[PDB]
């Protein structure tokens, strides 16, 4: 199951019941360059990827941009005005309304 | 160590406890240094490599020797995780000396059957053992060599099995020098068979 | 302010407005608080209030004094919204540590020391984070419940 | 070169969180990213220390040092290309279909080479991989090429 991932040869090696099998080192020597080889395409498929992350982050960061100051200040009236003789009658008798 | 109940007595000499596998498998080890060499009076001992020659090394011993052997005089070692292996074939370095001393490591601990591919290695303890012990016996009934640690019972009962499963005879064949003590595992192989199938 | 927020302030005008005729004086401010069981209420209480408006108290001067104080007030529909946005898998009340570094980190409102405030008479799951709700109750309508 | 691009300008206002026109050295991987290249981290990392720069200590910015480098970062978009990158995805689950199994390709892009998060794993595959388990990646690295 392991060796599901890897950007490795799954020809040189091989399975069986007590133990895999390895190669290099001739194949071990094509690996290697296709290692190399797939810096270069994965690493520029690695940028693009984490670009592209955190471009959506921006999406996001922005969107939210007022809900917060909505949070923001709202949070802060309350804690003002909890204190205030006027609000908490408002507050007790709120109720008797319809 | 949670497994082994059915030989208990005899695990010991079978397989060893999980941690003195652990504390020898973990531990540090330097590849690009230690190494096997050639070694005139002793076939081969293990040094570590101090400089070299070009073409031409210099090792210093294990129990301290300094020797300045050829390129090829000089043997890789195996890292530690390869220890005292079941299958000496599942090393990563398939040499002479590695071999020796897989035999000669699991020796000193007792252990007699270490496997070499399909072979089945047994060495002659020349003192007395628990290994052919009754517990064992049905142990090893109904176990793939995967399942249980190396062994004889392993090969026959694994013949006996292959035996039913792919409806082929099957053979064993016993080989060594005069003192090796074949009759002894011959016969041992024999009663094998049959008290698990009388 | 929503119209049924205005709605409520209406009402809430017209129980502090026992004469009935647009504007509460200090003898309404007296004598809704004595139907509310303050028989000890100083004058200096009725002359704070009167002092915080820089006419007398009709509707108008009501609704912008309110405005005022409550210039980020917030229904709890909509704070239930943003909790619900912070929680989006729904039922669960979301972690204290997760919130105090989300008020903090994204904004300078959400700094620690307000973070303290916050869970000081905003209880343990208030403050914590992980109940939800009762405070968006005690945010629109104030004091324990 | 003007092409003067003074938007890259204006976008390095919009990163600087102290307004005083200078980025800090380890930001500067993501904008040149957020200003449409695609170096690795690891070539990041290279330039840096090629010029006896340290990402470890203390840094700043000036704009006269990421001009140039977002213009010798600029030269190397030539290896995005896309004819290997679904190539890839092909060789890595069989059958004649353009499906990887959810936990192949999370695995793979948080372990394998430039260690991605799991949580930006799991937003690159939010939406592209329904709940059969299995990502599409024809569509997937179209959308992941949208960006």
């Amino acid at each position: 199951k392991l060796l599901g991932g890897g950007d490795v040869d799954h020809t040189q090696y091989a399975f069986g019941h007590t133990k895999v099998f390895f190669k290099a080192g001739l194949l071990g020597l094509l690996e290697e360059m296709r290692d190399d080889k797939l810096a270069e395409i994965i690493t520029a498929t690695q940028a693009r990827c984490r670009g592209f992350l955190m471009r959506v982050e921006y999406r996001a960061m922005v969107e939210r941009r007022e809900s917060i100051f909505c949070i923001q200040y709202n949070v802060r009236s309350f804690m003002n005005v909890k204190h205030w003789p006027w609000m908490k009658l408002f507050f007790k008798i709120k109720p008797l309304l319809k | 160590d949670a497994e082994m109940a059915a030989f208990g007595e005899a695990a010991p000499y079978l397989r060893k406890s999980e941690k003195e596998r652990i504390e020898a498998q973990n531990k540090p080890f330097d590849a690009k240094s230690s190494v096997f060499v050639v070694h005139p009076k002793q076939s081969f001992v293990k040094g570590t490599i101090q400089s070299k020659e070009g073409g031409k090394v210099t090792v210093k011993t294990e129990g301290g020797e300094t020797l300045t052997v050829k390129e090829d005089q000089v043997f890789s070692m195996n890292p530690p995780k390869y220890d005292k292996i079941e299958d000496m074939a599942m090393m990563t370095h398939l040499h002479e000396p590695a071999v020796l001393y897989n035999l000669k490591e699991r020796y000193a601990a007792w252990m007699i059957y270490t496997y070499s591919g399909l072979f089945c290695v047994t060495v002659n303890p020349y003192k007395w053992l628990p290994v052919y012990n009754p517990k064992v016996v049905l142990a090893y009934r109904g176990k793939k060599r995967q399942e249980a640690p190396p062994h004889i019972f392993s090969i026959s009962d694994n013949a006996y099995q292959f035996m039913l499963t792919d409806r082929e005879n099957q053979s064993i064949l016993i080989t060594g020098e005069s003192g090796a003590g074949k009759t002894v595992n011959t016969k041992r192989v024999i009663q094998y068979f049959a008290t698990i199938a009388a | 302010f929503d119209e049924t927020e205005i709605e409520d302030f209406k009402e809430a005008f017209t129980v502090i407005d026992q004469n009935a005729d647009g504007i509460i004086d200090k003898d309404d401010l007296r004598e809704t608080f004595a139907a509310m069981g303050r028989l000890n209420v100083k004058n200096e209480e009725l002359d704070a209030m009167i002092k915080e408006a820089s006419g007398p108290i009709n509707f108008t001067v009501f609704l912008t004094m309110f405005g005022e104080k409550l210039k980020g007030a917030d229904p709890e529909d909509v704070i239930m919204g943003a909790f619900k946005v912070l929680d989006p898998d729904g039922k669960g009340s979301i972690k204290k540590s997760f919130l105090e570094e989300l008020l903090t980190t994204g904004g300078g409102r959400f700094t620690p020391e307000e973070i303290k405030n916050m869970w000081a008479a905003f209880p343990p799951d208030v403050a914590g984070n992980v109940d939800y709700k009762n405070i968006c109750y005690v945010i629109t309508h104030g004091e324990d419940a | 070169s003007k092409a003067a691009a003074d938007d890259f300008k204006e976008a390095f206002l919009l990163f600087d969180r102290t307004g005083d026109a200078k980025i800090t050295a380890s930001q500067v991987g993501d904008i040149a990213r957020a200003l449409g290249q695609n170096p690795t981290n690891a070539e990041i990392n290279k330039i840096l220390g090629n010029p006896s720069k340290e990402e470890m200590n203390a840094a700043a910015i000036t704009f006269e040092e990421f001009l140039p480098m977002l213009q010798a970062a600029a030269n190397n978009k030539d290896q995005g290309t896309f004819e290997d990158f679904v190539e890839g995805l092909r060789v890595f689950d069989k059958e004649g279909n353009g499906t990887v199994m959810g936990a192949e390709l999370r695995h793979v892009l948080a372990t394998l080479g430039e260690k991605m998060t799991e949580e930006e794993v799991e937003e690159l595959m939010k939406g592209q991989e329904d709940s059969n388990g299995c990502i599409n990646y024809e569509a997937f690295v179209k959308h992941i090429m949208s960006v």
